[PDB]
Formats: structure tokens, C-alpha cells, sequence
């Protein structure tokens, strides 16, 4: 798709020395322009991380590195680090038809070996707020947990449940580890006619489980 | 050095027209080279337009060339971006970048981005409800507290905690796109479980595309 090309994905464990390539034409980066390296951390805007092939900005780590060959151009990162999980883009110029800033397709990094880390998990009950304007919505919070995959499921007193659930999709946090939320939305009627309603986040083959009754107010 | 702030995020019908700004400060938009690169949700970067100081003209990508006009306000230092004809393919992130035009590089400065939204549905400002600390949410010496902010379009909200005062321990987390067609997402925040008879707990809740703000008082189960 990309003027550039890219491998979609690349991983490496704590320590090891991993490379990106990207590679090009003899319109681009064989035509002898530039090529520079953007890293985009999760949640966050790209920002630049190597230029004119293979300098550093003020503040990037001499971890990173770049070289340039031919048609292609390599990102190197050295003793790798988990904070280092992120998407890479190199960019260089093309000319085709015209001036053009052309784009790789942009790289996963994945560092492996990272610990598995077990969901926090809250769940609040509707706010008293919500169920005066005749609604109500069960909120089940689940947070630094490794890896990513998560079930969530709900129950009605001890009866699974799914009419009214809606869950996200897991989303990597600024740690490297994930989160996710569910919902429940229910009537007020049903709120307050069961004893009690729960949400179970399965991960790794372990659950933890939260509850919350309407004859609370803790 | 070089800052950058951008228009805010919106939601435009299709065949409609938006137009983003991006005011520059450190340097003056004359020693700049300006550029506009989109992101549609979870794909890449697109460059749209910028100025080629080889050249001193402002090139358009092929792609948008007829739909795209990028403008400049030098009395201003802030630069323009207006994208006609929107389709569904439009919705993304777009960013203003920009290098010093005594080089070659476009993007050594990035802005915030502005999401637009190319949609048929129109603005809906959130509900904000208090998600109250009570024994259910204690862990011993902290306590959970939040904020729901329900049934909003499009995206984003973002959310702080009194004003910025509380940053260590708040958790904004991803929005669920419900069966309505609207968003909702919710904001925790840990604090200590001693504080809660006597500190205040207020969730910032800000939506753009709406103009509107709430401050929305969280206070415990009673």
C-alpha cells in the first residue's frame, strides 16, 4: 500500500539488538534523499527519532541508529528496552511527479518475554444521579494486565448475562500493559430487583470477579 | 523552539467542507517549512500537502490535489488546511508538522492533532455522572473514585482531575462505542481512602466537538 515498505511487525527480547527495514525506488530513497524515522509510543502523536538517515535529535537515546543502502533504509535499536514497544514510520521524499514527502507503512515493535501481569479490576454501581434521570449502567474498570487478551462476562445474581453488555476492545497503556472496560446498561427496575449483579475478567486462566448490590451504600 | 496548537476536533457531513488551523510560536511561520499529515483510526501516516522550501511553492499530494487548499496567516503565524468534498475515508487525526525551511525536513515538530469526524449523526455533548468511593472500591490505603461520561459524539473527551492537581495514580480509559451509534468512557482516579470525608474530587471532563466543559464534583456513598 505504502510508497515505502516495511515489515508489519518485528520483536525482540530485553537486551537484544533488533532492525526495521524499509525499502524503496530508485525514485525515493535510491535517488539519494533522505530518509528519516518516527516513533509513535501508544496514545501518542508521532515524534521524530532519527534524521537524515542516521542522526539523533536532542534527546534520543544512541540505542537507536540508522543506515541507509541503496534502495533501502534500516532503524537499528540496540539494547532493547520495553519502553521502546511502539510503531515506526520511515519517511523519505520521492520524485515521481513532482516535490512529495512519502511514508513506510509503519512497524509494530513488540519487546517479548515481558511478565504476565494480573487485572486490577473495579466495578461501581449506577450513580444515584443516573438512576433519578431512570437510567442505570454497571461500570467494570480492568487495568495493567499482560497480556492483552481478556473475556469479561457478567452475571445476574448467579445467571450469566449478556443482554445490555458492551465491552472495548483491549487498548495498550503508556506501561506496555492493557485495559479494557465493560458495561453493562440495565433499567432501573432490573437494577434494583436482583440481589446482586457481577463482572469476571478471565485472564491467563484466572478470574477475578467483583460484585455490586443495590442494598449497598457503602 | 517551535510549538504548535491546533483547532479543535469536529464532526462534518459528508460533502462538506473543515478547515484546521495550527498556530506556530517560538519561530516565525516565514522560517518554516509547513506541512499537514493524516491518520485514519489504527492505519497509517498520509502526507496531504506542505511547502517545499527548494521550490519556495506549497505541493499537494496526488490524492487530495482539487480537494485540498493550505493557506497562511503570517500576521498570525497560524496556518490552514481546508479539505473539501469529506467522505467516510477523511475521518482521521490530522496533524500540521513542520522543519525549518533552512532544511529539507518536514516534521521535525508535530502538532496535536484534530480529529474530524465525516459522519451523517450529529454533536452530542456528554453526560457526566460520579462513579462515588465506597468499601467496594478501597484498597486499604487508596481508594478508587471516577467519573462516567455517557452518550457523547464524536470523539474525543478528555478528562483531568481538579484542574491537573492530581495526575499520579488517574486513569482515562478508551471509549466503548455503544449500540446507540454514541460514546462513553470513563476517568478513575486513586486517592487516599483517609482524605475522602474532607478533600474535594472534581473530574474535568472536556468535549470539544460540543464546546462543552464540566467540572462534575465527586463526593462518597452516602
Amino acid at each position: 500500500q505504502s510508497v515505502l515498505t516495511q515489515p508489519p511487525s518485528v520483536s525482540g527480547a530485553p537486551g537484544q539488538r533488533v532492525t526495521i527495514s524499509c525499502t524503496g525506488s530508485s525514485s525515493n530513497i535510491g535517488a539519494s534523499y533522505d530518509v528519516h524515522w518516527y516513533q509513535q509510543l501508544p496514545g501518542t502523536a508521532p515524534k521524530l527519532l532519527i534524521y537524515a538517515n542516521s542522526n539523533r535529535p536532542s534527546g534520543v537515546p544512541d540505542r537507536f541508529s540508522g543506515s541507509k543502502s541503496g534502495t533501502s533504509a534500516s532503524l537499528a535499536i540496540t539494547g532493547l528496552q520495553a519502553e521502546d514497544e511502539a510503531d515506526y514510520y520511515c519517511q523519505s521524499y520521492d520524485s515521481s511527479l513532482s516535490y512529495s514527502v512519502v511514508f513506510g507503512g509503519g512497524t509494530k515493535l513488540t519487546v517479548l518475554g515481558q511478565p504476565k501481569a494480573a487485572p486490577s479490576v473495579t466495578l461501581f454501581p449506577p450513580s444515584s444521579e443516573e438512576l433519578q434521570a431512570n437510567k442505570a449502567t454497571l461500570v467494570c474498570l480492568i487495568s495493567d494486565f499482560y497480556p492483552g487478551a481478556v473475556t469479561v462476562a457478567w452475571k445476574a445474581d448467579s445467571s450469566p448475562v449478556k443482554a445490555g453488555v458492551e465491552t472495548t476492545t483491549p487498548s495498550k497503556q503508556s506501561n506496555n500493559k492493557y485495559a479494557a472496560s465493560s458495561y453493562l446498561s440495565l433499567t432501573p427496575e432490573q437494577w434494583k430487583s436482583h440481589r446482586s449483579y457481577s463482572c469476571q475478567v478471565t485472564h491467563e486462566g484466572s478470574t477475578v470477579e467483583k460484585t455490586v448490590a443495590p442494598t449497598e451504600c457503602s | 523552539q517551535v510549538q504548535l496548537v491546533q483547532s479543535g476536533a469536529e464532526v462534518k457531513k459528508p460533502g462538506a467542507s473543515v478547515k484546521v488551523s495550527c498556530k506556530v510560536s517560538g519561530y516565525m511561520l516565514i522560517e518554516l517549512s509547513m506541512h499537514w499529515v493524516r491518520q485514519a483510526p489504527g492505519k497509517g501516516l498520509e502526507w496531504m500537502g506542505g511547502f517545499d522550501p527548494e521550490d519556495a511553492e506549497t505541493i499537494y499530494a496526488q490524492e487530495f490535489q482539487g480537494r485540498v487548499t493550505m493557506t497562511e496567516d503570517t500576521s498570525t503565524d497560524t496556518a490552514y488546511m481546508e479539505l473539501s468534498s469529506l467522505r467516510s475515508e477523511d475521518t482521521a487525526v490530522y496533524y500540521c508538522t513542520t522543519g525549518p525551511a533552512v532544511t529539507n525536513r518536514p516534521a521535525d515538530y508535530w502538532g496535536p492533532g484534530t480529529l474530524v469526524t465525516v459522519s451523517s449523526a450529529s454533536t452530542k455533548g456528554p453526560s457526566v455522572f460520579p462513579l462515588a468511593p465506597s468499601s467496594k472500591s478501597t484498597s486499604g490505603g487508596t481508594a478508587a473514585l471516577g467519573c462516567l461520561v455517557k452518550d457523547y459524539f464524536p470523539e474525543p473527551v478528555t478528562v483531568s482531575w481538579n484542574s491537573g492537581a492530581l495526575t499520579s495514580g488517574v486513569h482515562t480509559f478508551p471509549a466503548v462505542l455503544q449500540s446507540s451509534g454514541l460514546y462513553s468512557l470513563s476517568s478513575v482516579v486513586t486517592v487516599p481512602s483517609s482524605s475522602l470525608g474532607t478533600q474535594t474530587y472534581i473530574c474535568n471532563v472536556n468535549h470539544k466537538p460540543s464546546n462543552t466543559k464540566v467540572d462534575k464534583r465527586v463526593e462518597p456513598k452516602s
